[PDB]
C-alpha cells in the first residue's frame, strides 16, 4: 500500500468535511469536525484565495477537487464540490 | 531560489494553520487533480 496509504488517508478528511458541512454542534465530538467548521468559516469570508496566495483556500480546493472529480450530484452539502464539478464536467 | 524581487510582504494573519490536510495527502491529491482549472474554482464559469 505505497500511494494507497495516502489515498485512503484523504477519505478521512472528505467524510469529516462532508459531516461538518451539515453539522450544527459548536463543539462536536469529532476532533476534525471542530477544525473543518473553522476552515469553511475562514473561506466563507476570505479575501486572498488561490488567486492572491491563500494557503487555507487552496487546501480546501484540493480536498474538494478529489471528491468533485467523482461526484455528480447537484444537492451535495460541500459548497465547492458543486462549483468544481460544474467546471470539470465541461472538459473532454 | 526565487521568481520575484519583493523585499517583504504588506499583509499577514494567523489564518494559515487551519489546514485540514497534510503535505503528503495534498501531494497525492495534486497528482490526481493535475491542477485542471484550479486557480478558477472560485469563479464557477
Ligand atoms: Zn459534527
Ligand atoms: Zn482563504
Ligand atoms: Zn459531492
Amino acid at each position: 500500500s505505497p500511494q494507497e496509504s495516502r489515498r485512503l488517508s484523504i477519505q478521512r478528511c472528505i467524510q469529516s468535511l462532508v459531516h461538518a458541512c451539515q453539522c450544527r454542534n459548536a463543539n462536536c465530538s469529532l476532533p476534525s469536525c471542530q477544525k473543518m467548521k473553522r476552515v469553511v468559516q475562514h473561506t466563507k469570508g476570505c479575501k486572498r484565495k488561490t488567486n492572491g496566495g491563500c494557503p487555507v483556500c487552496k487546501q480546501l480546493i484540493a480536498l474538494c477537487c478529489y471528491h468533485a472529480k467523482h461526484c455528480q450530484e447537484n444537492k451535495c452539502p460541500v459548497p465547492f464540490c458543486l462549483n468544481i464539478k460544474h467546471k470539470l464536467r465541461q472538459q473532454q | 531560489g526565487s521568481h520575484m524581487s519583493e523585499v517583504h510582504p504588506s499583509r499577514l494573519q494567523t489564518t494559515d494553520n487551519l489546514l485540514p490536510m497534510s503535505p503528503e495527502e495534498f501531494d497525492e491529491v495534486s497528482r490526481i487533480v493535475g491542477s485542471v482549472e484550479f486557480d478558477s474554482m472560485m469563479n464557477t464559469v
